[PDB]
RNA sequence: UCUUAAGGUAGCCAAAUGCCUCGUCAUCUAAUUAGUGACGCGCAUGAAUGAAUUAACGAGAUUCCCACUGUCCCUGUCUA
RNA sequence: GCUCUGAGGACUGACAGUCGACUCAGAACUGGUACGGACAAGGGGAAUCCGACUGUUUAAUUAAAACAAAGCAUUGCGAUGGUCCUCGCGGAUGCUGACGCAAU
RNA sequence: AGAAGUCCAUUGAACCUUAUCAUUUAGAGGAAGCAGAAGUCGUAACAAGGUUUCCGUAGGUGAACCUGCGGAAGGAUCAUUG
RNA sequence: UAGGAUAGGGGCCUACCAUGGUGGUGACGGGUGACGGAGAAUUAGGGUUCGAUUCCGGAGAGGGAGCCUGAGAAACGGCUACCACAUCCAAGGAAGGCAGCAGGCGCGCAAAUUACCCAAUCCUGACACGGGGAGGUAGUGACAAUAAAUAACAAUACCGGGCGCAUUAGUGUCUGGUAAUUGGAAUGAGUACAAUCUAAAUCCCUUAACGAGGAUCCAUUGGAGGGCAAGUCUGGUGCCAGCAGCCGCGGUAAUUCCAGCUCCAAUAGCGUAUAUUUAAGUUGUUGCAGUUAAAAAGCUCGUAGUUGGACCUUGGGCCGGCCGGCAUCGCGCUCCUAGCCCGGCAUCGUUACUUUGAAGAAAUUAGAGUGCUCAAAGCAAGCCAUCGCUCUGGAUACAUUAGCAUGGGAUAACAUCAUAGGAUUCCGGUCCUAUUGUGUUGGCCUUCGGGAUCGGAGUAAUGAUUAAUAGGGACAGUCGGGGGCAUUCGUAUUUCAUAGUCAGAGGUGAAAUUCUUGGAUUUAUGAAAGACGAACAACUGCGAAAGCAUUUGCCAAGGAUGUUUUCAUUAAUCAAGAACGAAAGUUGGGGGCUCGAAGACGAUCAGAUACCGUCCUAGUCUCAACCAUAAACGAUGCCGACCAGGGAUCGGCGGAUGUUGCUUAUAGGACUCCGCCGGCACCUUAUGAGAAAUCAAAGUCUUUGGGUUCCGGGGGGAGUAUGGUCGCAAGGCUGAAACUUAAAGGAAUUGA
């Protein structure tokens, strides 16, 4: 069972130190590889669109999920970003500045979409919701 | 249970409630000291002397009749064994096992039993050096141990 | 492989849970006896009787069916007379009955006596 | 499916073994029929006809690099 | 180069005396930066092929990648035998005998 | 008094060669895992899954696998005085 | 050790000398998107995470370095040099340093004005006066935080529940509301005099005249299948477009998309992303798990670490209202506190633990007082005749550890009475230091004051807990398929030899390969070889496990039982380290019956590299050395206690008469019954536990603490890559990540 002796503090403190590495949440934030992820620990990121693509939805569903390959300015990274509304891919062009956010679930793929974990949130400095809601034109 | 086995037997002695000797022990405390002293000068160890008294001379317990433990009776007379009785008997056994192996080196069970004996010898010598019943430099040497005993 | 006052107190609970009339405690000690005095003066056990054949010695306790649980806190903490309150809540059924026995330089006693005499000490067990 | 006594196994390769052949890809170069690493429908590799490796060693064959220099640009001069 | 400093010994009656051939460390000074001053005396590295290595070889055109080798394996033979020589007589292995001899 | 200069020491930037370390990054060719798809070959497993399954080791074969040796029941037997 | 230097200690530096210093209690080295603290977020408690930033400490001024002056600097709004970057040049030269304030570029998801002033707080100088991009004031500012509008009241109402008649009625009560219905009242958002404000301005707070019909002085952001509050509405689409954190929605009747309507939640705010906290008892000290869900190391030894039986009066009480102060059979006091012969004395073992205090920066936290109009705040203010002043406040607490001081002395550590070198009231000698008799200065000494040694008489109750249902060791008779060495045997099989007889035999679901008148198979006698050890043989034994069954002898070892023997805590478990470890496999020899991976054939089959059949290589067996793995399993670590009933059984011992193919007689041996101890198990049952299957140990668990070791944290990737290390090799040990995915899985139920 557990070690309980009054002078066992060194054994107990060490053991929790070893065993915390077996917790995925701990090791994820303490191993260093979050800085090797494309965003490098940022909430949003600016990018430039390389092309408009569109990706198939996973088996139970059947749709064309429309995305864009954008290239990250800070580190040259290339990622695929979902354009999340009805017909909102039209507002997106090629060689246009774009603001990329997380898509949810903290770097894990979301919904039926295979392999996409970024969403486009701004284009040309105009809110993408604002474009889908006509408030501000680009 | 056992230190070097899995047996948990409780076979042992049960000394009575009465510290004093039974009424019929009509010896003299000086006279029995001669009985202990003669047995030692005959080379017998304390554990065997107590058996002798109990079996021929009808002494149930020495601590009752004399008030003193046997080894302390010997020690006051300058007859206490140099290596304690129990340590000696282990050292005798490990010597016996090593001689048997030096003809049977594929007796892997006897090699196992050897390791247990020196583990027992060294744990006990750790104790006796601490309480100064052995010289602080006394060392159990595998080779030069058959000379010490027997 | 012995650490007594666990063997004593667990024997009483197991005897009590079954509903027996008496319990025997093979190793005894002054610490164990002083714990039974505290239990008895508070009314959770009847009298008890020491056995001297020589040895650690034996004690037989007469149980009155109204001890609910008695435990030992091995790994005996130091206990200022200030955190009495926090060990009280964690270990006792309520703020009304139950006692934590603490060994203190004015003797073994329950946490109630400890506050009055303003002494802290090292926890031994509890009963309720 | 025809056939054989058996149909070349593990391995190895344009190898001191490949005609085509200056094979194709990469590397070394300013430029490489040379070299090394790969590829393998192997004219015509292959297991004591020993197969594949291999530290140390070699007046053994080959490629490159640093240093060195009358080998050379380009000859001149001195001694016997 | 020069001028020094220290260490490392012997014998004789923790000392005193005398003697002592040799090595190594260190410093200052000095020069037209010379100093293993002539002599003597490795160029080095990254790789491929062959042969493991040492050894040997075509005297007088070939020194090797050829031969040998340790290691590995096969074969014959128990003596009235195997392998071999001899015109014959007879002989070698054999002053031997399977951990041996003989043939690859 | 005393400058320029100069001499020897000391601190010492800085530059260069070799080495080493660490972090990135290219590469013929080789080779893993994942996922997708309305593909080809079989039928290994789940029932005694049609040869009971499985573990270690070893060898062999298009593939799942097969076979030897020892082991396990997580077996298809809690059972022979019948 | 001696120097030198410094303001000064010091290998700080120098010469000579010695060989030390640190390290599993983690040295050294690496990472840090690392200045430290005061603190911050979250918080049932315990915690987890953050801390560049206004206070304190440190460090730096593009990177290094060296300096001058000065009390103070290795200063950069000082210098000198170099490195990098760059400005001017009349081309010879010259001048540099915004991590100060503002501002520009760049970089990025990511941040304000090139404003006014020394009026406040303070600082500075020769100074009452100068200066201060300290600092303050204003513009930008939905970072956070506070208070708080967007209507209130009335009657009409087609109406709507009760309540007065309750019947039959009807309306009328709180107005609940479509109501651009109607009626006047209230008011600030706004705007504007003035005054105030202020260093001067502006804003606030006061406040002349304007400032409301609901279309306006109009509130938004997310949702409406579930989780989760709110549509079985209507049009469009038709696995498209889309939504969807998750589960899911969409294939022509969509509660989920796109829209209108209506509703729901919060509300001057709300959504999204990312890190972190909670939820998470999914990191478990409090407080998790390891039979089958992830997880007991194959097994034992062992150092460190962790843990460790009992026992030594404060026991029996006088005393005054929890406690002093005390007598019992309370080791001293000269020296300080020292009562009217007297309490309450200091050194001749150390600590943790607790008690109280000190001294602890403030700001922040908690918390008292105080009506800033409330609140977040602030540290003020309140009464007087809210009249020549009165009364003031500006509390207090927590502060883990380490250090200092005080009492306690239960618990728990380390050290230590048995060579008595122990305590002890006195006794002179080995000996030195000299004080009141040296009114002065001293300086050897007679009784005399202490070292310190020291020989002897002295006194005393003269000084060693017990023997753990802890452990070791001894001894006695046993027990066992425990081990090693040598050895006796048994049939079977294969081969051989001898003899007999004559057509088949072998194998199979059925056959075929194969053997056979050179006589196969079968039968019989003998021989050789090598493996194997039937039956007996079990819900039996021994062993740490792996494992261990023919006989006998030899060698050493072991458990249990028995014991009024002995030691006396010597122990439990264990990083590092060590012994053993089935089968297979490896290197050499030996042997090579049987079986038999590989291979070769005959069948089967769609095929058959398989099952079936035939032949056979390594192997099977042994000696030497390797290897170190198994479903190495009880899928259950070891030590200890408690807990339920029973009959078997194995080993020992104890107790009973009665019986033998025994035994010179009993006694013992075989058998029957009873008891104890120790083993391998089994059965029946919960009052127990568990998800259950099940389990008398998987029990004594939210009423959670006996000790200790190993190990798990959704499924995969993967026991993979890489580095290390061990091995001849095969491989063993250690052992990720990128990425992917909503389940995988366990027990039990009904069906098929
Ligand atoms: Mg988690
Ligand atoms: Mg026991
Ligand atoms: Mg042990
Ligand atoms: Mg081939
Ligand atoms: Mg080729
Ligand atoms: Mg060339
Ligand atoms: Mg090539
Ligand atoms: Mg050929
Ligand atoms: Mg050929
Ligand atoms: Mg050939
Ligand atoms: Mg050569
Ligand atoms: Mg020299
Ligand atoms: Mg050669
Ligand atoms: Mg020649
Ligand atoms: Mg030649
Ligand atoms: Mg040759
Ligand atoms: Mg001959
Ligand atoms: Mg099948
Ligand atoms: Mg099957
Ligand atoms: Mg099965
Ligand atoms: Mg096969
Ligand atoms: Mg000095
Ligand atoms: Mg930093
Ligand atoms: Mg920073
Ligand atoms: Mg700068
Ligand atoms: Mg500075
Ligand atoms: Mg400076
Ligand atoms: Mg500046
Ligand atoms: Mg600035
Ligand atoms: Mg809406
Ligand atoms: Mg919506
Ligand atoms: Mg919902
Ligand atoms: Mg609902
Ligand atoms: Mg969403
Ligand atoms: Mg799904
Ligand atoms: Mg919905
Ligand atoms: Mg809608
Ligand atoms: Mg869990
Ligand atoms: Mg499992
Ligand atoms: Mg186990
Ligand atoms: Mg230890
Ligand atoms: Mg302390
Ligand atoms: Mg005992
Ligand atoms: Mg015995
Ligand atoms: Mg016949
Ligand atoms: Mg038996
Ligand atoms: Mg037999
Ligand atoms: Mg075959
Ligand atoms: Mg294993
Ligand atoms: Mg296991
Ligand atoms: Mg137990
Ligand atoms: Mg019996
Ligand atoms: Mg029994
Ligand atoms: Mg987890
Ligand atoms: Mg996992
Ligand atoms: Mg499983
Ligand atoms: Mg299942």
């Amino acid at each position: 069972g557990k070690t309980r002796g009054m002078g066992a503090g060194r054994k107990l403190k060490t053991h929790r130190r070893n065993q915390r590495w077996a917790d995925k949440a701990y090791k994820k934030s303490h191993l260093g590889n979050e800085w090797k992820k494309p965003f490098a620990g940022s909430s949003h990121a600016k990018g430039i669109v390389l092309e408009k693509i569109g990706i198939e939805a996973k088996q139970p569903n059947s749709a064309i999920r429309k995305c864009a390959r954008v290239q990250l300015v800070k580190n040259g990274k290339k990622i695929a970003a979902f354009v999340p509304n009805d017909g909102c891919l039209n507002f997106i062009e090629e060689n246009d500045e774009v603001l990329i956010a997380g898509f949810g679930r903290k770097g894990h793929a979301v919904g039926d979409i295979p392999g996409v974990r970024f969403k486009v949130v701004k284009v040309s400095g105009v809110s993408l919701l604002a474009l889908f809601k006509e408030k501000k034109e680009k | 249970g056992r230190m070097h086995s899995r047996g948990k037997g409780i076979s042992s002695s049960a000394l009575p409630y009465k510290r004093t000797p039974p009424s019929w022990v009509k010896t003299a405390v000086a006279d029995v000291d001669e009985l202990i002293t003669k047995a030692a000068k005959k080379g017998q160890m304390p554990s065997q002397i107590g058996v002798l008294l109990r079996d021929q001379h009808g002494i149930p317990l020495v601590k009752s009749v004399t008030g003193s433990k046997i080894l302390r009776i010997l020690k006051a007379h300058g007859l206490a064994p140099e290596i304690p009785e129990d340590l000696y008997f282990l050292i005798k056994k490990a010597v016996a096992i090593r001689k048997h192996l030096e003809r049977n080196r594929k007796d892997k069970d006897s090699k196992f039993r050897l390791i247990l004996v020196e583990s027992r010898i060294h744990r006990l010598a750790r104790y006796y050096k601490r309480t100064k019943k052995l010289p602080p430099t006394w060392k159990y040497e595998s080779a030069t141990a058959s000379t010490l005993v027997a | 492989g012995r650490r007594i006052l666990n063997d004593a107190l667990r024997t009483m609970v197991n005897a009590e849970r079954r509903g027996k009339a008496t319990a025997q405690l093979q190793p005894i000690s002054g610490v164990m006896i002083s714990f039974l005095n505290i239990m008895k003066h508070r009314g959770y056990i009847k009298n008890f009787e020491v056995f001297d054949p020589h040895r650690v010695g034996k004690i037989t306790v007469e149980l009155q069916g109204r001890i609910k649980d008695c435990k030992a806190l091995t790994y005996r903490q130091d206990l200022r007379a200030t955190e009495i309150e926090k060990y009280r809540t964690r270990m006792l059924p309520t703020r009304q009955w139950g006692y934590v026995v603490v060994t203190t330089p004015n003797g073994v006693l329950d946490h109630e006596e400890a506050i009055r005499q303003n002494v802290g000490g090292q926890v031994l067990g509890y009963f309720h």
